[PDB]
């Protein structure tokens, strides 16, 4: 799980 | 041949996004000017590369086509490149000319910073062996862009929908190839080369951190994320 990626690269 | 009127578009988009990175007079500065212990360096690296990967992201959603890949493909992508970026631009920040002796005790300042001996060795040979292709700024963040959108990296579901933004790429590094260094033809392949020893690194980095003369190794969430650490 990487969410903090995937909430830099979606806003 | 020469860079047609969309490759030039392409070209300074990709400078302008490359050049908003932490300068690499503000990292060389903060080494020369003072001697540090392990512990203190292991924190000045920890912040060096949560921002930087901060700025690749930014850097990354900024490059062509990158927008429409499949999100699991998007992510893959990054924690695929994050550390050999990390490794080119330390690179491309050692090759900086300085004044006379500043490279020297750079170097002197980073092989004591506490990483162990075994990881000095193919890191300080890397370095000096980018340094000796000569490379321009272009040819750096091109080469960034290139190792990012890498159509053969796993997780990656869609290997084709990579392929067709990273060749608009190679294409434009090829011609800049031929322009800065037409005196030597293997430029470019050197180039590509170069990007085969970034992948060793991204080997060893997890033992690199954690050997390092530190009593505890404290990473940020962002850092336990894109790097494989705890
Ligand atoms: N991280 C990071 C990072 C992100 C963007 C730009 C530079 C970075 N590098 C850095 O901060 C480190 C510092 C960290 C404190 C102690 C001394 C080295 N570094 C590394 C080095 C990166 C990694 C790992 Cl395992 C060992 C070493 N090779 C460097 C080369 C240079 F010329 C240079 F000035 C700095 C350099």
């Amino acid at each position: 799980d990487h969410q903090l990626l995937r909430y830099l690269l979606d806003k | 041949m020469e860079l047609t009127p969309d490759q030039q578009t392409l070209l300074h988009f990709i400078m302008d996004s490359y050049n908003k990175q932490r300068m690499p007079q503000e990292i060389t500065n903060k080494i020369l000017k003072e001697a540090f212990s392990a512990e203190e360096n292991f924190l000045i690296l920890t912040e060096m590369a949560t921002n930087h990967v901060q700025v690749l992201v930014e850097f990354t959603k900024k490059l062509p086509g990158f927008q429409t890949l499949d999100h699991e493909d998007q992510i893959a992508l990054l924690k695929g490149s994050a550390v050999e970026a990390m490794f080119l631009r330390s690179a491309e920040i050692f090759n900086k000319k300085l004044p006379s002796g500043h490279s020297d005790l750079l170097e002197a300042r980073i092989r004591n910073s506490g990483i162990s001996d075994e990881y000095i060795t193919p890191m300080f040979s890397f370095y000096k062996s980018i340094g000796e292709l000569k490379m321009t700024q272009e040819e750096y963040a091109l080469l960034t862009a290139i190792v990012i959108l890498s159509p053969d990296r796993q997780y990656i579901k869609d290997r084709e929908a990579v392929e067709k933004l990273q060749e608009p790429l190679l294409d434009v590094l090829q011609k800049l190839c031929k322009i800065h260094q037409p005196e030597n033809p293997q430029h470019f392949a050197c180039l590509l080369g170069r990007l085969t020893e970034l992948r060793t690194f991204n080997h060893h980095h997890a033992e690199m951190l954690m050997s390092w003369r530190v009593n505890d190794h404290k990473f940020t969430p962002l850092l336990c994320e894109i790097w494989d650490v705890q």
